[PDB]
């Protein structure tokens, strides 16, 4: 347990460099886009992922004020239950935002014709609407389920609990494997495999349709695709892994407690999908000259 | 003989030359030096009209100092309420490709021009219903530069044939038409009593044109480069213009002499549009540079600047009362400033 | 997509 | 016919009388300091005679 | 008061909700500019439906061509107003090395006029080599040394025609940022406008892939 002191310091600074990058980037890519911008469907999107990164990344200190003692909350019930609620909606928010933007290039360079004569702002803010009804609708068993509770040593650890919903302990067990089965399956297949599988069907059909008409002018936009690819895989991939093992390996978990490496690796995974959170408009927005013109300009 | 003809006019303009070199015996500058400078305005973007989705290539202010129309690219033509903002109209364009706008002394007709070389007439009352085309000047082989209305039945409209034509409204014809000048015709100003206009042309040089004689009565060459924007005084003995060598030049009719420049070492760029306050005292110059300088009309003093575009500005206007200044650009945004 | 960390600690079925 | 069109032209330009350029100057610099007063642009007004606030 | 100012609000609202749907409606045609020498025959034959303005839909795709052959102004006053259209439709009659000033060389000059503008730095040019059946009967006859005196190879169409087509793209010093689509026209159905929609497709990619971030 020597080298255990690093395995949970460095998440801390790693919270503590996103929140601080998230916030920088989220509002230099909000205030020039929102009001130095022309309002454009690329340009709403990119203000929609900035905006579910930024409300995400304003919540990190409480995590990190949360996870620095152990996950504990000094907070309220309230407060847990809003800081739970934020983290939830824009991590889905997020991540359905990155697959509606691989879709929207993947649309544009695949069929030209339809993105010139089938994408205005209204019909796109109309389509952005559904990822936060879908954020919404899967952040649910987060509004209800989670709560506050108070162990006997008077330290609060507000998290999900079954004591109104159960009624007896054998049914409580069984309607909270239930949930974290189900919650566990949902995130996996709807915030992982679903944009994972976009992400990757997009871009590559991007990367295919200019190679085969031999646009590829120079390497920037190659190393841009495989770069966003790269960090979202190896940014989202473990954390989602991690998560989908715990959850199959949840009763023997609760029940025996087999397995334990999981418990102290969710911090690091999550640390580096923070990362990739804040990280999302560094690949997402940076690398447009014209938001980089117009930031120069604004300052 | 003609050659002979033609050396002769050549010695006449010396003449015409040497008579303002004896004409010339103090600057502007030098006597105004014995009064106090303006200083420096602090002018303000009250509001801004973002109604456009193209570039704004002129706009002209009602005599009412409410009501100002908008001419962009993307073929809408909007009329906006100024004081509060709003849209009264929004009229369609045949031809997109517009470059000037005028609004009627009375307000009841407005007009445009540009590549496609017609003066569209919109009636903005039509008591029928809807605003439509009431009449389309179509007599010019260039386009359309500028175009400033005398009255509701009479318009002078400037093109880029050369050759500046007044028209009337109600017959559709061109009523006459003013020769003499050389490159196209870019601006064109009248003066308050509506009698005698001023013409830029891409000859670098600014001609005066009776409106009705339809002859040219006075001639400035001053500008190393061709003539972007042009403006009476508020007096009507004097005018304004703006050049593409990064300085305006001040004339005035009754001494025909260029009374001073208004250009800074720093500026390079050209002029685009420049206009008079209600005094005079202040000229607003439109500049290449994506931003307004406002100049000392009486001492070369840059007073303030309007920095509050986006884009290249392309046209400005003053109200008639000189309550505030409107500034147009390509980022399809109108800055009203104070 | 929030990970619960100690939600195993049997906190779940707490009243 | 062009130049001679011209040289007619060119020619009423110096038959018109030039007066002189400081009685112009001067002139032209009485008109601003007359007009000053009823200068928005000149001296910002307050709110309450402002229509754009 | 309120009675009169709120009816005025409604209908900037409605006219602010007419300039969205109009201003979208404007935003899907593909606007070219016409330059050039056979600038009538490429109208004419895809003229499916001042300044000459001709829309035609193709593929799905709308497009607006504008020709400005009726301009006799200074082009750098008005050519300003172009800027933002998606290509630039050149055309250069292949016969015309020949015809007198050069007129091949007046098309080079003209040519070179736009691709260093400043309007058009990013902007594609889509260049058509006019009247070529007119072209090969011609070069056997006359030799390009008249047109091009640093000419060296054979007076045949095969070679000729390349050697004209690299010398158009040669002149472009705007490299790397924009690509110029070069065509020769042809009496053949549905090739000369699908090359058009061809070029503006490959376009579209790039002016998407840039405001993307890719490009």
């Amino acid at each position: 347990s020597a080298g255990y002191t690093v395995l949970r310091i460095l998440p801390l600074v790693v919270l503590g460099v996103t929140f601080v990058l998230g916030v920088l980037g989220n509002g230099l890519v909000i205030w020039v886009a929102g009001f130095r911008m022309t309002r454009t469907v690329t340009t709403i999107c990119y203000l929609n992922l900035a905006l579910a990164d930024f409300s995400f990344t304003a919540t990190l200190p409480f995590l990190i004020v949360s996870m620095a003692m152990g996950e504990k909350w000094p907070f309220g019930w309230f407060l847990c239950k809003l800081i739970h609620i934020v983290v939830d909606i824009n991590l889905f928010g997020s991540v359905f935002l990155i697959g509606f933007i691989a879709l929207d290039r993947c649309i544009c360079v695949l069929h030209p014709v339809w993105a010139q004569n089938h994408r205005t702002v209204s019909l796109a803010m109309k389509v952005i609407v559904g990822p936060w009804i879908l954020a919404l609708v899967l952040t649910l068993p987060v509004f209800l389920f989670l709560t506050t509770v108070t162990i006997p040593n008077g330290d609060t650890y507000c998290t999900f609990n079954f004591a109104s919903w159960g009624g007896t302990p054998e049914e409580r067990l069984k309607v909270a494997i239930t949930m974290l089965t189900a919650r566990g399956i949902i995130r996996f297949v709807i915030g992982f495999l679903l944009p994972m599988s976009i992400v990757a069907i997009c871009y590559g059909l991007i990367a295919a349709k200019i190679h085969k008409k031999g646009m590829i002018k120079s390497s920037r936009p190659l190393r841009v695709l495989t770069a966003v690819v790269a960090s979202f895989f190896i940014c989202w991939f473990p954390f989602q892994l991690v998560a989908l093992l715990g959850t199959v390996w949840l009763k023997e978990m609760l029940f025996y407690g087999k397995y334990k490496i999981i418990d102290i690796l969710v911090n690091p995974t999550s640390s580096l999908a923070f990362f990739n959170s804040c990280l999302n408009p560094m690949l997402y927005v940076f690398v447009g000259q014209d938001f980089r013109e117009r930031l120069i300009h604004s300052l | 003989e003609l050659d002979q003809l033609r050396q002769e006019a050549e010695q006449l303009k010396n003449q015409i030359r040497d008579a303002r070199k004896a004409c010339a015996d103090a600057t502007l500058s030098q006597i105004t030096n014995n009064i106090d400078p303006v200083g420096r305005i602090q002018m303000r973007t009250r509001r801004t009209l973002r109604g456009h989705l193209a570039k704004i290539y002129a706009m002209h202010w009602g005599t009412d100092s409410r009501l100002l129309v908008s001419a962009s690219q993307d073929g809408k033509l909007i009329i906006w309420d100024s004081y509060t903002t709003n849209k009264v109209h929004a009229i369609p364009l045949r031809s997109s490709w517009v470059m000037t706008c005028a609004y009627a002394p009375s307000g009841n007709y407005v007009a445009c021009g540009g590549l496609d070389n017609i003066c569209s007439i919109y009636n903005l009352k039509t008591r029928e219903g809807n605003v439509r085309v009431s009449r389309e000047l179509a007599g010019h082989t260039g386009y359309l530069s500028c175009c400033r209305f005398l009255d509701d039945n009479q318009i002078v409209t400037s093109s880029g044939d050369t050759t500046c034509a007044l028209w009337d409204i109600e017959t559709g014809q061109q009523t006459t038409t003013f020769t003499g000048h050389t490159g196209d015709v870019m601006s064109l100003s009248l003066a308050p009593d509506t009698r005698l206009f001023v013409s830029g042309a891409c000859d670098a040089s600014a001609k005066l044109w009776d409106v009705r004689e339809g002859m040219c009565r006075q001639t400035f060459t001053g500008h190393e480069s061709d003539i972007n924007a042009i403006c009476f005084f508020p007096n009507g003995n004097a005018f304004a213009t703006g050049s593409d060598d990064a300085t305006c030049r001040l004339f005035d009719l009754r001494a025909d002499q260029e009374l001073m420049t208004y250009s800074h070492d720093n500026i390079i760029c050209g002029i685009t549009s420049v206009s008079f306050s209600k005094s005079g005292r202040l000229l607003l110059a439109g500049y290449d540079d994506f931003n307004c300088n406002v100049w000392d009309a009486l001492k070369a003093d840059r007073a303030g600047v309007l920095a509050g575009h986006d884009n290249r500005v392309s046209c400005l206007g003053v109200t008639d009362d000189g309550m505030a200044v409107a500034t147009g650009s390509w980022d399809s945004f109108l800055k009203i400033w104070n | 997509m929030a990970p619960r960390g100690f939600s195993c600690l049997l906190l779940l079925t707490s009243e | 016919a062009q130049a001679r069109k011209l040289v007619e032209q060119l020619k009423m330009e110096a038959n018109i009388d030039r007066i002189k350029v400081s009685k112009a100057a001067a002139d032209l610099m009485a008109y601003c300091e007359a007009h000053a007063k009823e200068d928005p642009l000149l001296t910002p007004v307050p709110a309450s005679e402002n229509p754009f606030r | 008061v309120s009675a009169e100012d709120k009816a005025a609000a409604e209908r900037s609202k409605m006219i602010d909700k007419n300039l969205r749907e109009d201003g979208e409606k404007a935003a899907r045609e593909v606007k070219l500019l016409l330059l050039g020498s056979g600038k009538n025959t490429i109208v004419k034959q895809m003229k499916i439906i001042g300044i000459v303005e001709t829309h035609f839909t193709f593929k799905d795709l709308h497009f607006k061509m504008f020709d400005v052959g009726a301009q006799r102004s200074e082009r750098k006053k008005w050519i300003h107003c172009f800027e933002g259209v998606t290509a630039i439709i050149f055309c250069v009659a292949l016969s015309a090395y020949d015809l007198v000033m050069n007129r091949m060389h007046a098309s080079m000059k003209l040519f070179d006029s736009i691709c260093n503008n400043k309007w058009f730095t990013d902007t594609s040019i889509i260049l058509f080599l006019n009247k070529k059946d007119l072209f090969e009967e011609k070069i056997t006859h006359s030799p390009l040394t008249i047109c091009f005196p640093e000419y060296t190879g054979a007076n045949k169409y095969d070679e000729a025609a390349s050697y004209i087509q690299s010398k158009f793209e040669d002149l472009n010093k705007r490299k790397d940022t924009k690509e110029i689509y070069t065509h020769f026209t042809c009496s053949t159905d549905t090739k000369n406008v699908q090359f058009v929609f061809d070029a503006v497709t490959d376009v579209i990619i790039k002016n998407n892939l840039k405001d993307c971030g890719l490009f």
